[PDB]
């Protein structure tokens, strides 16, 4: 809600084991879970009605139901389902890049041609 | 009277429909279509004040009532494409027959204040023009 | 015999659903399949790799090439200037290509099935007719519910030009046969059409059994002296 | 160069109307000059015309001739042997042409106009459709009342085959655009279809207004002093 813009934002993952539980994964104040290191972050843009969250390096066990929740007085809780279907990633990067001791590195990253205006 | 096909507010018309299926003789069923028109007997032709007499002729075309143009999303192979849903809504120019309860309508009238004249604004539906 | 040079446009399918607008450049009418060099005037990703000297009139030489490069300049109206310099001629000759103007956008219509075909309870036909478009390229896909049907379940004809009401326009048709059980149950079917003159490049029409000819019609006209606000 | 397989039957557009049936059978493969040899095993008073050659793949030639034998031997089942000979290798794959079997009839539907075009007062459009016939030869004509329209007012696509279950069948469409004043007068229109698996060689369908009219109409007028609108 626009009238609650000074809130604190959270991102759950619905466990469904015992009765139902939110382990929190990332907050708007600078904390993330341990096992989701390097693959999760919360972003404040575009703002004014909406925030976004980025989750990459997917695996087929990452499917499930996910919750988001604010800190204000009126709480909409919104649920989205992440499905996993098979295919190929658009952007293309190498494997896990090492480093030399005493000289430079360079790492490439392609993109296809529908992303030519982005 | 079960599934709403259109509920239009510039012309104030509503159309529902329903399949009611007999089990005997499966070659023939019946499909119902209900139309409701509400005719305003005291509106002008253009919506300003001094325009013209009472509108006395009311014309409804079914292809312009049911017209749907806000875009949609279609998934073709693994892609999300935006499509339009109609041929005919080139941008308004539609003549409305009634007011709409969630939009507000104003007019501009010149009056005098001793010296020169101003450009006073006037509400035509006062329930909906409250500035908040 | 005679050597000539011809230039084809990019296909419609990879321009809309993708963006990779590979071009081509064909000369035919030679018999010595080693000497050929091509030249384009805009060439930043210049590595245009030539194609195989494939079959011709009883196994003669006929060679072409491909320039990669995706679909941002083609929509703004650039130009491309392939020329050939083979040794079986004493002249380099050139043609060009440009995204054409003077275009019109099509009008799409879906037609409900015929009445006599529903009385037999076997299969029913849906027809998709698109009309009045100025280039000669179009797409037609079909969908069930929100699921796209595979391409081998429907038949699509070719694009031809219609009788002249002054300026030239074209037409195309397509049919799809579905089971007469889920038509009467109430599933929905869509016909989608893609063409270059439409603003969002796509348009859709959806039909089902409720949005067709009804058997019964109830009309209720209510006269309202009260107000003109339409609650 | 290399000999191939080619076929040419009598024309249906002259077989259903007149009796000017001409047989012309083909066998090509061009390396040598005129070494002409025939097979016309019924030759009962026919003289085969021959003429000049025409253009081919830069040097080659090909030959054929015509027999006017329309005394009904073709729709009986004569086999009308086609077999070449030359000072060359005496191993042909041969052509033996007859009226074919396992034939099916077409099923013809004629569709009404879309209601979007009616409410604009311009030209309106009609659609003919036939599907399910076993050889791919068909004729399509239009009528207005009893007058056959000239065949440059309407567009007809080709004849293509369908996705199916075992048995193979074909389909074809056509359209005709008329003025809305002629539709709203009450003038009728018709689509005629010719095919050789039909017993009388023709079928018709006819359309106008008042064809898909509904059979029940309820009109209730609610006066003043009785408004009871619900949200
Ligand atoms: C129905 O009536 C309304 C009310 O008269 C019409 O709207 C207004 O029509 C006037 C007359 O041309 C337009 O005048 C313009 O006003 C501006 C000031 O805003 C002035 O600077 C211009 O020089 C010009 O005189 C005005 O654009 C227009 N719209 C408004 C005020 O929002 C309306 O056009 C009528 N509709 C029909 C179909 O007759
Ligand atoms: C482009 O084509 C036009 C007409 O075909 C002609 O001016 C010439 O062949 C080409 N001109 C340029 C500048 O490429
Ligand atoms: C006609 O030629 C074909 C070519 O293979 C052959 O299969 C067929 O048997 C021939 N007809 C007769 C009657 O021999």
């Amino acid at each position: 809600n626009r009238k609650e813009s000074k809130s604190i934002k959270y991102w759950c993952l619905w466990e469904g084991a015992q009765n139902g539980r939110c382990p929190l994964l990332v907050d708007s104040e600078g904390w993330v879970k341990a096992q989701y290191e390097g693959r999760l972050s919360l972003l404040e843009e575009p703002g004014n009605g909406t925030f976004t969250v980025i989750l990459n390096q997917l695996t087929s066990r990452d499917a499930g139901f996910y919750w988001c929740l604010t800190n204000g007085d009126t709480l909409w809780r919104t649920t989205v389902e992440i499905k996993i279907i098979e295919g190929e990633p658009n952007l293309k990067v190498p494997g896990n890049v090492t480093a030399v001791l005493g000289e430079t590195l360079k790492v490439p990253c392609h993109f296809p041609c529908k992303f030519s205006s982005y | 009277e079960r599934i709403v096909l259109v509920d239009n507010k510039c012309k104030c018309a509503r159309i529902t429909s329903r399949i009611i299926r007999s089990s005997e003789d499966p070659n023939e069923d019946i499909v119902e279509r209900n139309i409701r028109i509400i005719v305003p007997l005291n509106n002008r032709e253009n919506i300003s004040d001094p325009t013209s007499p009472l509108r006395t002729r009311f014309v409804y075309h079914l292809s312009d009532l049911c017209k749907k143009c806000d875009p949609t999303e279609v998934e073709l192979d693994n892609q999300i494409v935006t499509a339009t849903q109609s041929n005919i809504c080139d941008e308004a120019t539609e003549t409305c027959y009634t007011y709409d309860r969630n939009k507000c309508y104003t007019a501009v009238v010149p009056l005098v204040y001793g010296g020169e004249t101003k450009m006073v604004e006037t509400a035509l539906t006062p329930d909906a023009c409250y500035p908040d | 015999c005679h050597p000539r040079l011809s230039l084809h446009r990019p296909a419609l399918e990879d321009l809309l659903l993708g963006s990779e607008a590979n071009l081509t450049c064909t000369l035919t009418g030679l018999r010595d399949a080693s000497g050929a060099t091509f030249t384009w005037t805009p060439s930043s990703g210049k590595s245009a790799v030539q194609g195989p000297p494939e079959r011709d009139l009883c196994g003669c030489y006929s060679v072409s090439s491909v320039l990669p490069g995706c679909a941002q300049p083609w929509n703004h109206g650039e130009t491309f200037t392939c020329t050939a310099a083979h040794p079986e001629l004493k002249t380099p000759l050139t043609a060009n290509i440009t995204k054409s103007g003077n275009t019109f956008r099509p009008e799409v219509h879906l037609l409900p099935p015929p009445s006599e075909e529903l009385a037999l309870n076997e299969l029913v036909t849906l027809t998709c007719l698109a009309r009045g478009f100025s280039p000669k390229d179009v797409l037609v896909r079909w969908l069930q519910g929100s699921q796209e049907l595979p391409r081998e379940k429907y038949l699509t004809w070719a694009s031809r030009q219609e009788p002249s009401q002054g300026t030239t326009t074209y037409a195309v048709t397509s049919i799809l046969r579905v089971a007469a059980e889920d038509w009467k149950k109430g599933e929905t079917f869509s016909c989608m059409v893609g063409h270059e003159a439409l603003p969002l490049a796509f348009t859709q029409k959806t039909i089902d059994r409720l949005a067709g000819k009804p058997t019964h019609i109830n009309v209720s006209v209510v006269m309202a002296e009260a107000d003109g606000t339409c609650y």
